[PDB]
This record gives C-alpha cells, structure tokens and sequence, in this order.
C-alpha cells in the first residue's frame, strides 16, 4: 500500500511501480487506488469479503 | 489480456482450479459427509425419561 | 456475431466497429473474438450459462 505523505507503495506495489519487478501472477486484488499507477488485465478468478 | 482469455475460453483455468481445491478433498466432512452407519442406542439419548 | 466466410459483423458489435455508434451499455459477454475488434472495461456482472 502506499505511504502516507510520501505515497512510497511498499510490497509487491511498488516492485512494479519503481521499475523494481517486471510481472506478477500473483494474488492481487484488482482496486481503485491501484490502476492509477499499475494496470490488470481481465480478472480471471472472483472472490469476496 | 489475450491469453487469459483463452483460458477462460478453454477451461483450463476450470482444470487448475479442480487440481489445486478439488482433488485434495482430505479432510473429514467433505469425503464423510455422504456415508451412513446404522444406529446403537447408548444412554446419553435417553435420560429424561 | 461475424457472417460466415465474410467476417461481417451484425448486430451491435456491427454498431461499434462500423462507427455508427459510440458506446455500448447493454448485457454483452466478453468473448475471445469480440476483444479483437473493439474493447472492454472490467467487467460488472458475472453469470454462467
Ligand atoms: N469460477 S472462477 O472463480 O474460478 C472463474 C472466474 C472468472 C473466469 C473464469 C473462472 Cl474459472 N473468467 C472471467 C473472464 C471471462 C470473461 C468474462 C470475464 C472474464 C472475461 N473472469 S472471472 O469471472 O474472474
Ligand atoms: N456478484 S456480480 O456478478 O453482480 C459482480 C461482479 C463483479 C463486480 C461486482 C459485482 Cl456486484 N465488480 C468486479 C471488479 C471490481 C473489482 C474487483 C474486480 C472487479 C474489480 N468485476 S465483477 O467480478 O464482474
């Protein structure tokens, strides 16, 4: 998630966002805050809370 | 965004999904739950009478 | 769908990719050969046959 006040995406986030890593199949859920700086493709299994 | 999409199609996302949930059914209720054994009548059932 | 044997598009995907029209709201499902021709946001409903 990002940092507050300095928006630093730690995690798997940032491996992306700051050049780090070059692709995740991973468990990653699909948000809003998320596609500002990263994008999904189709989703291809669905979940819930 | 191509590929996911043929997998969807091909139901090979289906295969994986029944290999790594489906086809390690091990514990208890989900292999047990459709079993039946006949009866014998112990105390602990009838005591208020 | 496309015609047979001329790949003409009928019906509203027609509607799209014969610039007719400018976007589509409606009950469509995205399919492999549909995602060729024109595009898909993230999908809002989710069914099965
Ligand atoms: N039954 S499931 O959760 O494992 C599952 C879930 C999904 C699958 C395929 C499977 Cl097997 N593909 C769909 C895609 C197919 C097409 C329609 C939406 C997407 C495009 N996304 S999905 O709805 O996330
Ligand atoms: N339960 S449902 O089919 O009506 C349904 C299905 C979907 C919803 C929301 C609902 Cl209510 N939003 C998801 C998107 C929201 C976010 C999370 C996955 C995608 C991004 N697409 S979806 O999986 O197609």
């Amino acid at each position: 998630a990002r940092d507050a006040d300095t928006k630093i995406w730690n995690g798997m986030v940032g491996e992306l966002v700051y050049g780090k890593a070059d692709i995740a199949i991973a468990p990653l859920t699909i948000t809003l805050v998320r596609e500002e700086v990263i994008d999904f493709s189709k989703p291809f299994m669905s979940l819930g809370i | 965004n191509l590929a996911v999409l043929k997998l969807s199609e091909q139901g090979v996302l289906d295969k994986l999904k029944n290999k790594w949930w489906y086809d390690k059914g091990e514990c208890g209720a989900k292999d047990s739950g459709s079993k039946e054994k006949t009866s014998a009548l112990s105390l602990s059932n009838v005591a208020g009478v």
